């Protein structure tokens, strides 16, 4: 009575999802990586910096 | 920043993950029909107890 | 540092990787069940056979 079948479609689900997400931005996300640290710097606070 | 972070800790777990559908695939197709075996002869098995 | 970022990039991979393991032994288990009645079905058919 394993019952795995459903946990392992579940696991595919997530896995395709993953894979559709990686497909919709990726380019997104490897064109982010370089330069993330800027983020913790905004313009005006700058200055109150 | 934390949500950027947050994604770039996540998409690479995605990727790692995300070749895992064929092995899951395979890995399916032989335990459903490892299940139907099982269905058919619990059946079998039901039917012969009487 | 970039032996600091190829390190906290695999970091991800090795927890899910890892994670694999309990999966695993129920796999090897019923494999192991599966090479043993292989071995029994071909020693009864050789034993008949001769």
């Amino acid at each position: 009575l394993i019952d795995r079948v459903e946990e392992v479609r579940e696991e595919m689900d997530e896995a395709q999802e993953a894979a559709r997400f990686l497909q919709q931005h990726g380019s997104a996300l490897t064109k982010l990586e370089p330069m993330v640290a800027v983020l913790q710097s905004d313009p005006q606070q700058h200055e109150q910096l | 920043w934390q949500s950027a972070r947050e994604l770039l800790r996540d998409w690479p777990s995605q990727r790692h993950l995300a070749d895992r559908v064929q092995p899951l695939r395979m890995r399916l197709s032989e335990l459903e029909q490892r299940l139907n075996n099982q269905q058919n002869a619990e059946r079998l098995l039901s039917e012969f107890c009487k």
